């Protein structure tokens, strides 16, 4: 009836995208640091993202929840300064 | 540094490595026997290709609007509904011209046997 | 400015001391079209509006229907005579 | 990274220069086609992510394939760049050169001064401070404000561009086609 | 062979004409038409039984119309 | 209002406030608890944050110096109702939070500890979770039952302090 | 709440002698008042056509000698004479709003609906389905479109909260 | 930047080993369609008989003709090859895992998209005979006329989403997929994606040797199954495939790599069994059919599926409109 | 005589819907998706001959 060789390439076809979708979340996941990734972020998100950077202290997303915010966190704060535009 | 830009460099390198592969690798050899006006066209096929762009720009004239579809809701609507059905009378004007058709040039010389 | 100034003057230059062929004609005007395009869209970044980027979506979609009609323009040129002449029309 | 802009302003210049000097016509016609590129460049480049995939859809997707359709199935002679055909030409092309190029730089300023008019086009060092605030609470990008301003301010200019499309069908229609 | 009538000198016939022999054009012609006709004729029947129409979002901060009065909290 | 491209550097500044204006403590909670407890942080100051951008409109283009004064009350504010929820309700506040940072920071994702949370908050802080601008005869999206947007994965410890408030009373 | 302005406006800025009624009325406005003689423009309009056609070939006819224009030329004028006759209806009885011309037939109309609509504890002007930003957008596209009816007909069809008036 | 480069050549060794053997596979099933087997010479069971024809058609002659350019000969075939190959950035394999997480993906696969028609046109002025270019005319009249009801039916689906990202649209289609209330849209994209490929369903101008083969052999089959993965993300289910919400809370008890790996083995299996289905049913529609005349082919186009078209542009958004319906950013 | 359209038993709904889904390209469709899931004929050559009959030369 079903002849297995006509899909067994379609197995591997099947095999190799499944296992590199899982292969590439696993890594986007150790990349963020055990959490999900934004799949779509905002220019409010962005501006919090980088605010929480800020806060949190070196690391990506550690997401800190404090009472009250630490000391250098009054003077680490951060404008942009962009080139002539020539 | 983001993994977009690899791809967008990685890519040609792909490509320049293979057709190295196979101009490094294998025989040129050839010779005269191995190696080798006008014409008129009919008017379907340029035509074709100069009325595909205002289709094509207005295509992309509808994705300024899907966009913005929520913020305009009830007004740019209508707006939109005006701006298709001025475009598809000039559809309709194409294909009632029958302008885009290569029509054969010879019938079967419909016309009928009389005699004296 | 300066990319779009010198695609627009090296465009016109280059359209104006065309004599070699007809088609060089047609890409330098598209390429003034671009520079126009270029100088606006710098000014509606610095001046934080859409307003230009009004006229620059407009002006390309005029650029294409002006590519369309001249091009069959062209193309009726050529009908009665099936040659292009190098020096112009 | 900081000399992006000044590297597409010169390849800019040199991609022209390769336009209206190649043998071949469609030679040229594919140097137009990686300014237009390099163009997409510089749009992405200033910030503008969005023109920059417009220009490449609609400017070589469309226009830059019709025209190259053009060349195929039509005859076109050329001459090349003889140096007896063209080099009567270079003195007003000096002149012309120096001139439009200044002159396009001339109407940025606002002096009654003549050449502080011109240098004040140079004067560009200053790097521009951008701030955050926190007024805007959704993702009302470029093509969304396009569409909302498109839609409702400038509707009559998106209908009168509706009769510009319809004139681009029916034009080149009226032309090829000898009716009967 | 089948002639075109002509929608004037029977409309209803022509319609069956149109729709037995070029389908693709009637059939284009209808979807295209049940759009605006039911947008004209059916949205005030939608908006007085099925549902009301819902209330508009936000897009800037809103700003009431008062005059900044006094408020006796974290006076410190 | 325009973002920073074609080759932006950052850069800080090692200064202080003057004198003249007093020092004013910080919120130190980032996207995920500041999400989280927006509703009641909006719930008690509303007036003060709308004393602050009355202010920002009376007093045109002065702007910041201003209006420091009400800016300083819209935090200290503000910190007290995180503190507030802190000392009450840590547990199922940093359950919420944490579920939050998952699921792209989406409210949608998150309801089995919301109501959790927003039951806490409501006995003991007495502050209610509202969204305005809604009429009657429209029910508000967080108390539905059966939405059409359920989440991808609902996270294990929100659905296990959620049965076990089920089967407590608590809920 | 969907019915403040929000802009600054004309208070019985009249146009000509007479007081006006409405900066731009809506369609409906438009419709119900016209006047007998109106519907006769548009009558006249719908029968010149057609014998507009019929006269000039029988002034100069088309291939030599006179026959009658075909019935598919007829009935296409038919349609473009009650389109330019609904185009002269709809200006006429606008400048009747507008205070150019004689309206006291119309002025008594409209005091009546607006004493009616406030017995009825509703909005002067009409609940619209548009934010107030759209129906102030809206409003301005079509104030006072019935200039250059020459070149593009444009209606009103937005319940906009501002014509013009006071209170 | 191990993370990235690493992530990267996984991506690339995923995505070059099966565009290989979608060729293996349709041998085969064309063979079995045809009641006869396909190759089983070169592997245990056939295969790597995609790495045989490349061995050895990277060992093949290459002629350059009196004819032609051979700058614009050779370069045509890379330009097809990497613009072919740019648009496998922007799928996703489960929510937010692209290559590059752009908020305007729809606008480049479209502008990528249409990048594709110059190596058919340009390679016509190559070796340049008067019936060689007529030929390469029919073809990119063809490729754009086809490319406009793809660019349409995109509009269309982004009428229902309003946003030009890619994984917001798949999970916008978590309520329901866009194929089971857009099925004649399902037929029409189908059609339309056979023919921007130029399929033997919907071949004329078929009807070198080396590597300008071999790169225009890559980016056909690229181009099959990356308009596959097209409909694969807005008319199907992207890595959709049910809730498995219940089937979690039984086996897992927290956030580990192990229930990461698992749920974007769930993702991508889903993805890719639909773009396998894909696959196969253009291999099934090739087996089936005789080919077209231009005529047909554009009669087809222009008179039946665009005005069928213009019907949709107006039927869509109406409504969307009598229910007051419409999709917030 | 050929008959006009107005003589005809089917409906243009009828009619269409075998027009706009294709009836009979699935149905010749649906015929080599059946062949795809039944016996090859194939012999392996210098394993297994065809046929001989001893007239054969
Ligand atoms: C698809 C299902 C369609 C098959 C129809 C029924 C099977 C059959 O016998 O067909 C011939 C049948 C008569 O067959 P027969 O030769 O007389 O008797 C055969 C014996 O029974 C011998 O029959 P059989 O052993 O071939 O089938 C037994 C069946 C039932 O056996 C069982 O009871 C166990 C079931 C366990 C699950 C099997 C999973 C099969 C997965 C198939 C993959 C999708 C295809 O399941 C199997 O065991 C098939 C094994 C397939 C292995 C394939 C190897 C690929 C691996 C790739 C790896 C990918 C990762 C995963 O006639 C028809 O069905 C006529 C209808 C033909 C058209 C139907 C088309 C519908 C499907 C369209 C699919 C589009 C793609
Ligand atoms: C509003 C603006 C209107 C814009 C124009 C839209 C026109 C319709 C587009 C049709 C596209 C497809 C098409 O042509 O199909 C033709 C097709 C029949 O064509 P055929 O006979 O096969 O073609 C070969 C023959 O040689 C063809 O034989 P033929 O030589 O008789 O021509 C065939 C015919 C085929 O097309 C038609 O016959 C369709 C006509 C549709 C428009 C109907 C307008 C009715 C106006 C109101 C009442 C007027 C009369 C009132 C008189 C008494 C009043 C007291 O086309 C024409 O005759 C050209 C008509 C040109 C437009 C006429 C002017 C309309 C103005 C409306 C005035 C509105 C007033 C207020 C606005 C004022 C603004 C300030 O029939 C239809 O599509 C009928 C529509 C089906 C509906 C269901
Ligand atoms: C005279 C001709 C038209 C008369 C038709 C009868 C309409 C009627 O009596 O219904 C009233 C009806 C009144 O409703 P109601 O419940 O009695 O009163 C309460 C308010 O409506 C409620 O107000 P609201 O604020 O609550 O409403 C919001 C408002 C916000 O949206 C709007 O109202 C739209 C604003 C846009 C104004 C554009 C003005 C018209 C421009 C004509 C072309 C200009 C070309 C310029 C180019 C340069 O409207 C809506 O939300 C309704 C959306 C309607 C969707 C359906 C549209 C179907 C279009 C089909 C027309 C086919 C024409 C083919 C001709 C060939 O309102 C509408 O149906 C609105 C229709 C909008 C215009 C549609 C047709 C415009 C005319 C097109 C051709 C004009 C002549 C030909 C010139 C040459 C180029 C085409
Ligand atoms: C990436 C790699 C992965 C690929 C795997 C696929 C493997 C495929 C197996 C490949 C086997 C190699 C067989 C290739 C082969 O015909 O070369 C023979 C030589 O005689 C050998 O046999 C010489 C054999 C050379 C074998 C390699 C030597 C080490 C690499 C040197 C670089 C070809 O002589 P030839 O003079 O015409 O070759 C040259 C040369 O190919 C061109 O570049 C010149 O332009 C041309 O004029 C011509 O003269
Ligand atoms: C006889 O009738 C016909 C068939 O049989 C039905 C065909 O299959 C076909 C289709 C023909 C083929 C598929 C032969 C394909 C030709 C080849 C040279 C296969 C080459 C394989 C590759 C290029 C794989 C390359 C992969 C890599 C380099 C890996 C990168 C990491 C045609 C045209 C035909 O006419
Ligand atoms: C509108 C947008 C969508 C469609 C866009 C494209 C429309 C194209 C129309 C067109 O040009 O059709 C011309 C064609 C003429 O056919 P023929 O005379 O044979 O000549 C063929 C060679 N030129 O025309 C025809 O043969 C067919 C013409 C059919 C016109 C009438 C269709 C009526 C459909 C009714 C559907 C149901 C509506 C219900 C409404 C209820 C409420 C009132
Ligand atoms: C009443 C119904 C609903 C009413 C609403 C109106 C339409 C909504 C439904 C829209 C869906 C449309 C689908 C495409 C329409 C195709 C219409 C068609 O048949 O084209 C006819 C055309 C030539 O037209 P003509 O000269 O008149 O001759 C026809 C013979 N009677 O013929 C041609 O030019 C060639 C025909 C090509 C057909 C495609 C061939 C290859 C593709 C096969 C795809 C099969 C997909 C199956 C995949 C299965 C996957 C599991
Ligand atoms: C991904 C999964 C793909 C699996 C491919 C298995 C095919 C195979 O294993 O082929 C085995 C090959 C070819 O052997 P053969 O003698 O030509 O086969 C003849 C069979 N007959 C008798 C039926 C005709 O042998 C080798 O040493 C090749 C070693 C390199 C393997 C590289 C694998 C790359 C993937």
């Amino acid at each position: 009836a079903i002849p297995f060789e006509a899909l067994l390439p379609y197995g591997i076809i099947f095999g190799l995208l499944t296992a590199g979708g899982g292969a590439m979340q696993v890594l986007h996941v150790y990349r963020n640091g055990g959490v999900r990734d934004r799949f779509a972020i905002d220019q409010w998100d962005s501006q919090m993202m980088e605010r929480d950077l800020r806060l949190n202290g070196g690391q990506g997303r550690k997401q800190v929840d404090q009472a009250t915010a630490p000391e250098a966190f009054k003077h680490n704060h951060v404008w942009k300064s962009e080139r002539p535009l020539i | 540094m983001n993994t977009f830009i690899i791809f967008i460099i990685l890519i040609p390198i792909v490509g320049f490595a293979l057709l190295a592969v196979n101009i490094l690798l294998a025989v040129y050899k050839p010779y005269n026997e191995k190696l080798g006006t006008r014409l008129a066209f009919n008017a379907a096929f340029i035509l074709v290709a100069i009325l595909f762009l205002p289709f094509d720009l207005e295509i992309s004239t509808l994705l300024p609007y899907v966009m913005s579809i929520y913020l305009v809701s009830n007004y740019g609507f209508t707006i939109v509904l005006l701006f298709l059905l001025i475009l598809i009378i000039g559809f309709v004007y194409e294909i009632n011209t029958n302008a885009l058709k290569i029509n054969k040039h010879n019938k079967p010389n419909t016309d009928s046997l009389i005699y004296k | 400015m300066f990319i779009g100034t010198i695609i627009l003057v090296l465009s016109f230059l280059g359209f104006v001391f065309n004599r070699r062929n007809i088609i060089l004609a047609f890409i330098c005007l598209e390429t003034m079209l671009l520079g126009i395009n270029l100088i606006l869209l710098r000014n509606s970044v610095l001046f934080d509006d859409i307003s230009g980027s009004l006229f620059a979506i407009v002006i390309i979609i005029l650029a294409g229907v002006e590519s369309a009609i001249g091009l069959s323009l062209l193309v009726s040129y050529y009908r009665l005579r099936g040659v292009i002449n190098s020096y112009g029309i | 990274t900081y000399y992006f802009i000044e590297i597409t302003i010169f390849l800019a210049i040199l991609c022209t220069i390769f336009i209206i000097s190649a043998k071949n016509p469609m030679v040229s016609i594919l140097y137009m086609i990686a300014l237009f590129v390099i163009a997409a460049m510089y749009l992405y480049l200033i910030g503008l992510g969005i023109f920059s995939l417009l220009y490449i859809m609609i400017y070589i997707g469309a226009i830059a394939v019709l025209f190259l359709f053009i060349i195929t199935l039509l005859d076109i002679n050329s001459t090349e760049l003889s140096v007896k055909s063209n080099i009567r030409d270079l003195p007003l092309v000096l002149i012309s050169l120096i001139v439009l190029t200044i002159s396009g730089l001339m109407i940025y300023s606002n002096d009654s001064i003549l050449i502080n008019k011109l240098l004040e086009a140079f004067g560009n060092d200053y790097n521009t401070i951008i701030t955050q605030d926190w007024f805007n609470i959704e993702n009302t990008t470029l093509l969304t404000t396009i569409g909302n301003v498109l839609l409702t301010n400038n509707a009559f200019i998106l209908l009168v561009l509706a009769i510009v499309l319809l004139l681009g069908i029916i034009g080149p229609i009226s032309i090829t086609m000898k009716h009967k | 062979i089948n002639a075109n009538p002509g929608f004037w000198n029977g409309p209803f016939r022509y319609l069956r004409w149109s729709a037995h022999n070029r389908p693709h054009l009637f059939f284009a012609f209808a979807i295209g038409i049940a759009g605006p006709v039911a947008a004209l004729t059916l949205t005030p029947l939608r908006r007085k039984y099925l549902y009301p129409d819902h209330s508009p979002l936000p897009q800037s901060y809103p700003l009431p119309q008062r005059a900044r009065e006094g408020l006796t909290g974290f006076d410190d | 209002p325009r973002e920073a491209a074609a080759h932006w550097v950052p850069f800080e500044d090692k200064a202080n406030m003057p004198d003249n204006v007093p020092d004013v403590v910080e919120v130190g909670a980032t996207s995920a608890p500041l999400l989280s407890a927006s509703y009641f942080i909006g719930a008690k100051c509303k007036p003060y944050n709308d004393d602050f951008m009355l202010c920002r409109e009376e007093s045109q283009g002065s702007g910041a110096i201003d209006c420091l004064k009400e800016g300083r009350r819209v935090t200290r504010c503000a910190v007290s109702v995180i503190e507030d929820i802190n000392k009450s309700c840590l547990d199922e506040f940093r359950l919420h939070w944490q579920c939050l940072e998952q699921n792209n920071h989406q409210l949608s994702g998150c309801r089995k500890a919301e109501a959790l949370l927003n039951k806490c908050v409501f006995t003991k802080l007495n502050l209610e979770k509202k969204i305005p601008g809604l009429r009657p005869d429209e029910e508000p999206v967080f108390l539905k039952k059966d939405p059409w947007i359920k989440p991808a994965v609902d996270d294990f410890k929100s659905v296990r302090a959620y049965a076990e408030a089920k089967k407590n009373g608590t809920l | 709440s969907s019915s403040t302005p929000l802009v600054k406006t004309s208070v019985n800025y009249s146009y000509g002698d007479y007081p006006l009624i409405d900066a731009d009325p809506h369609f409906k406005r438009v419709v119900g008042y016209m006047r007998p003689s109106d519907y006769g423009v548009i009558g006249l309009a719908t029968a010149a056509l057609p014998a507009g056609i019929c006269f000039a070939e029988w002034l100069d006819p088309v291939k030599g000698k006179f026959a009658r224009p075909s019935v598919k030329f007829l009935r296409v004028a038919t349609m473009l004479g009650f389109a330019v006759g609904f185009g002269a209806a709809y200006a006429r009885s606008s400048l009747r709003f507008f205070g150019v011309t004689e309206n006291a037939r119309e002025y008594k109309k409209d005091e009546a609906q607006m004493a009616a609509r406030k017995a009825a504890g509703l909005e002067p002007y009409g609940t619209s389905s548009l934010t107030p930003e759209l129906q102030e957008i809206a409003a301005k596209n079509s104030a006072h479109s019935i200039a250059g009816l020459f070149i593009f007909p444009w209606f009103n069809f937005v319940n906009h909260p501002y014509h013009g008036r006071e209170q | 930047m191990i993370i990235n480069i690493v992530e990267i050549l996984i991506f690339l060794v995923c995505v070059l080993f099966s565009v290989a053997y979608l060729t293996v596979a349709e041998r085969k099933t064309l063979a079995y369609m045809q009641r006869r087997l396909g190759p089983n010479f070169v592997g245990y069971y056939g295969l790597l008989q995609a790495f045989a024809d490349a061995v050895k058609l990277l060992l093949k002659e290459i002629v350059l003709p009196k004819e032609s350019n051979y700058i614009i000969l050779v370069i045509s075939p890379l330009i097809t090859l990497i613009t072919a190959l740019i648009g496998w950035v922007v799928i996703p394999l489960g929510p937010g895992i692209t290559l590059g997480e752009l908020n305007l993906g729809i606008l480049f696969s479209l502008a990528i998209g249409s990048l594709g028609v110059f190596g058919s046109l340009l390679s016509g002025w190559s070796s340049n005979s008067k019936y060689s270019l007529l030929g390469s005319i029919r073809s990119t009249a063809q490729l754009i006329s086809y490319e406009l009801i793809l660019t349409s039916i995109f509009i269309i689906i982004i009428m229902f989403v309003s946003s030009l990202n890619i994984t917001t649209i798949i999970e916008t289609q978590r309520v329901v997929w866009y194929c089971i209330p857009l099925l004649p849209l399902l037929l029409i994209f189908f059609i339309a994606s056979v023919a921007e490929t130029a399929r033997p369903p919907f071949d004329l101008t078929e009807s070198y040797s080396g590597s300008p083969f071999v790169f225009f052999f890559l980016a056909e089959y690229s181009n099959i199954i990356l308009i596959s993965a097209f409909n694969g993300y807005l008319l199907l289910g992207g890595y959709l495939s049910f809730n498995y919400s219940y089937l979690f809370n039984i086996l897992f008890n927290d956030y580990s790599y192990v229930s990461f790996l698992f749920e974007g083995l769930i993702n991508s299996s889903a993805y890719a069994i639909k773009l396998v289905f894909l696959m196969f049913s253009f291999i099934w529609v090739r087996a089936a059919f005789p080919r077209f005349t231009y005529d047909n082919l554009i009669n087809f186009c222009w008179i039946i599926l665009l005005p069928l078209l213009f019907g949709i542009f107006l039927i869509i958004p109406s409504t969307l409109y009598i229910f007051d319906s419409f999709p917030t950013l | 005589r050929p008959a006009t359209w107005e003589e005809s038993e089917e409906g243009a709904l009828s009619k269409a819907t075998k027009y706009f889904l294709l009836a009979e390209m699935f149905r010749g469709l649906y015929v080599v998706l059946e062949q795809f899931f039944r016996a090859p004929y194939t012999i392996y050559y210098p394993f297994e001959k065809g046929p001989v009959s001893p007239r054969f030369r």
